[PDB]
């Protein structure tokens, strides 16, 4: 296929060009609900926790593709191990709030605690990236409340019937050996 | 009517002592066009026909359980073993005959047969090579042994460089014998031709 | 009396991607309306088809360039997502994420010479089986190729086909595997004139078949 | 929906379940589907 | 309120033949297609019907072999999956997996001399009962049995009829048990004509009526 | 029955060439689907391990069962006694891979952990024996994934769904006895 | 299917229970019904 290169115009040519045969494909494991879907660990905690989606790791599966998006949108589900019993309050609440009980309170049941949350920001959408000031971070408005128990060990949190708008960059591994990024692939033993 | 003629290509075999033919597995052949190449594959009938190969001589010293094998494809001088070097991908399937000529005053049988993914058979094994696609021969009855294959394995087309999926096996079932009207030993020869022949693929050239 | 239940080993742990929900805690609430958001994408690979991203060749430049007007390989790369060439583009990126897949992947060509400059190249794709990549076009033109010339039209796109043993290749590489895998692109100049130092950038996306399965979690963190 | 496979519905309403979206779409789905394919110009297969 | 429950008592562990199923936690897999791959089997009895294996006489051989003229007894085997004889054969390979079994078990005489040479042969089914097999076809001819001369076809198939008293017999046979329980199968030659150095192969396959049942997992592991 | 032996023919003779009568068969207990559809255990354990079915043992029902089939094709189900959590990723993964969470990952519920798992491979079925090089031992894409945890104590699968290919000799005890193999059949006490 | 004995559907869909399989046959089965029987020949009974 020839074209314009300049107008930057989408171009998706095919086998068909030189003989060949364009396949059937399946691409339920790349659509944006499906993939953001999962349990993933939060790991910087404290005994009071404002859950931030920021706080995921940027090369985890779900931290990478959020951040390869510049607004989003999404219920939640998390689980958490505590010592205590757990309070969540609703994104804009007085973190004095997290000491009572009216606010919704989890009383400890072994192993931890899984909760279904839903958004709570004030803003149509949040963002992972914010080119301004509110008073680079975000906004303090962008989050999911916050959870506060005795001692939080640990944290995982889910998306729930995500919305991803404006895709950004998304990095592999960079590679210095000059040809190809090589790694234990899982085999058989003996 | 044991008289049976076998044509492949521009080459053809007839045999007046067969015992007819052997289709192992199935009788047509899995789909050529998969996902893997693509529509990039084409049929190359000038490489279906008959090539030969001598496997062994059967004497009355060889045991029962005496093996021997060849596996295919095996080296080919012509137009098959032409593609094999000049196309990454193929795939066929195999019509195989065996003679083993002597008169019908020897005595003995051979087992012939098509092993998927060979693997050194221990000798209790040896008892069961007929759960294989096979035929005997046996001097009294048939001098030539005919059996038909389709292409299988895990991998739609293959690297044959590297994987051999086919391999023939003769077996020596009950010893050959001799009288002082029969033949001393009988040389057995393969007449072999692969079938359904596609590449994909085509590779640089050397030079 | 009462329905009888068996409480099952080996069932109810917690599994990070299982398939049912939380119980709920706090109810009623509505959202702010974000009717019409621009912008919004609902599978990664509409992305990687309709967004080409840079390759990189030797020194981090997205093009590749001769001063020479004999003809030369310019660039060979191995057609593998782990590709150093590929490593910065976003259908990298993604594909990091899977253990698998299949289907075309396509290559961009965009000439950025000037009005007085032009070229002729050639691309090939050389499946296994071979020990070293063709040094020469000769050589490469045994293999599925194309070959174009510059004009008012500077954007010429090659699609790299799957051509495999398995209905599906692996999307990373393994340190046992020497020789790649899944074969090599190779980019010749054929000839120029008076393109010395004018290049061709080189860009890739997501082919109409091309598929991505099974999802991991695969960096170090 | 997104990765959920209960045959069986859910024993909390909806309102519960989840947030509830109020009114007052998919870019890349068009336009990916809008890429040219094929050849420009003449072609002497 | 909720549902009132009982978590019962002796139910709920986990049982290794169980007919439940386990909770997924990975979903939307398509696999690669395998529309008529060759050679499939789902019932291992099809297998067992269709391919005979070779028996086993005294020092290895397929065959049986007589080097005079006379009548002899040339094999007596116990009528047992578990006999010496049976211990190469894939009909005893199968039932080793399986407590107990009915029905027919076909043996098939094959026999391989040159054309001049010729024989005639019987075979015997005799039941439990007597203390010895009957070493001469004479006393054998009161029993179950066919005779076949060599000729054109070189094969002939004789059907092991179940006769017992219980409705199945195990498949394995107990240290206690001397004589053998489902008897013997005698095989003579009646006379030969110059067939001194030629042979019989026996092969056994399973007959239309063979059954097996209850799964068991037997070998020291 | 007489026939023409060697051409290999199948020939099924009854008892009625002698006045017998042929009756009715189950054959259920033979059914292939049926018959592999149990757990046997899996034996060379690590704390990272490959799930290769070629690791079953080869006298065992199942083990000694699939190496009497070239091919086969299966989903599966595993049961893990583990210490900490137990992590599973596909055929194919990076071995790397198995200590992030946002693979499927179980946290320890005593006694073990019961997982439904599905077929991973990139080819369309599997072998047991492979004649040839993919660089004897068999290709390193023969596999179901692998499993992680600080201890593997135990494991036992279960192919669902079974489908075997192209038969392969499956042999008894040899007989040393000269007559039958006899051994200690379960009989009451007293 | 093979050893599964529930009268009641599963939990989970389909989907999520086992794999599914795509499309582009007992071989033993039809090889044991085509097996001769009987006799071959002339019979006195």
């Amino acid at each position: 296929t020839t074209t314009t290169g300049e107008s930057a115009d989408p171009v998706t040519t095919t086998v068909e060009n030189y003989g060949g045969e364009t396949q059937v494909q399946r691409r339920q494991h790349t659509d944006v609900t499906f993939i953001m879907d999962r349990f993933v660990k939060i790991q910087n905690l404290n005994p009071t926790h404002v859950i931030d989606l920021m706080q995921t790791h940027q090369h985890g599966l779900v931290g990478a593709l959020l951040r390869a998006a510049t607004y989003y949108f999404s219920d939640l589900e998390i689980v958490v191990r505590h010592d205590g019993n757990l309070t969540w309050v609703p994104n804009g609440a007085p973190e004095a709030a997290l000491s009572n009980t009216g606010n919704p309170t989890a009383y400890l049941k072994a192993p931890f605690t899984r909760l279904a949350l839903p958004y709570t920001a004030p803003h149509r959408v949040l963002a992972t990236v914010y080119n301004g000031t509110s008073k680079a971070q975000l906004p303090a408005s962008f989050n999911f409340g916050a959870i506060q128990a005795t001692t939080i060990h640990e944290l995982l949190v889910r998306m729930k019937r995500a919305e991803l708008y404006c895709p950004r960059p998304l990095l592999a591994v960079e590679v210095s050996s000059q040809d190809r990024h090589k790694q234990k692939i899982i085999a058989p033993a003996k | 009517d044991r008289i049976l003629t076998t044509r492949n290509g521009h080459t053809t075999s007839t045999t007046q002592s067969s015992v007819g033919v052997t289709y192992g597995y199935s009788t047509q052949e899995d789909h050529v066009s998969g996902p893997n190449t693509s529509g990039l594959e084409t049929r190359v009938v000038q490489a279906e026909r008959f090539f030969k190969k001598h496997l062994f001589d059967w004497t009355p010293d060889k045991a029962f359980g005496h093996l021997e094998k060849l596996e295919l494809p095996t080296d080919h001088k012509g137009v098959y073993g032409f593609l094999v070097d000049s196309f990454a991908y193929m795939r066929n399937g195999w019509d195989v005959e065996v003679s083993a000529v002597g008169n019908q005053f020897n005595g003995g049988c051979l087992l012939v047969a098509m092993v998927p993914e060979w693997k050194e058979f221990t000798p209790r094994e040896k008892y069961q090579l007929t759960l294989f696609p096979h035929q005997f021969i046996s001097p009294r009855t048939n001098m030539t042994a005919h059996i038909v294959v389709p292409y299988l394995g895990v991998n739609r087309y293959d690297q044959y460089k590297k994987h051999k999926p086919w391999t023939l096996v003769v077996m020596v079932v009950s010893p050959l014998t001799t009288n002082t009207v029969s033949a001393g030993q009988i040389k057995v020869y393969a007449n072999i031709a692969p079938t359904h022949v596609h590449v994909a693929g085509e590779l640089p050239s050397k030079e | 009396g009462i329905v009888p239940v068996a409480c099952s080993d080996g069932y109810g742990g917690l599994v990070t991607t299982d398939p049912k929900t939380a119980d709920p805690v706090y109810g009623m609430v509505y959202n702010p309306p974000r009717t019409n958001y621009p912008g919004r994408f609902t599978n990664l690979l509409d992305v990687a088809e309709a967004c080409p991203t840079f390759l990189c060749f030797d020194e981090g430049k997205p093009y590749v360039v001769t001063r020479t007007d004999e003809q030369r390989l310019l660039a060979k790369f191995d057609v593998s997502l782990a590709a150093k060439h590929m490593s910065n583009t976003y259908l990298s990126g993604i594909a990091q994420y899977y253990a698998q897949y299949s289907g075309t992947i396509n290559l961009h060509f965009m000439f950025t010479g000037s009005t007085d400059s032009k070229a002729r190249y050639m691309v090939a794709y050389v499946p296994p089986g071979v020990e070293t990549p063709p040094d020469t076009p000769e050589k490469a033109a045994h293999c599925i190729h194309a070959e174009w010339d510059t004009g008012l039209n500077s954007k010429f796109t090659f699609s790299i086909p799957y051509v495999s043993a398995a209905d599906y290749a692996y999307t990373a590489s393994d340190v046992a595997e020497t020789t790649n895998v899944q074969g090599w692109v190779c980019i010749y100049q054929i000839t120029h004139g008076k393109a010395e130092q004018d290049t061709l950038v080189v860009s890739v996306s997501a082919g109409k078949d091309f598929e991505l399965r099974l999802p991991i979690d695969p960096r170090s963190q | 929906s997104g990765n959920t496979g209960s045959i069986i519905n859910n024993y909390y309403m909806q309102q519960y379940q989840n947030s509830m979206d109020t009114q007052l779409n998919d870019w890349f789905s068009k336009l990916a589907s809008s890429a040219f394919s094929g050849l420009f110009g003449a072609l002497l297969a």
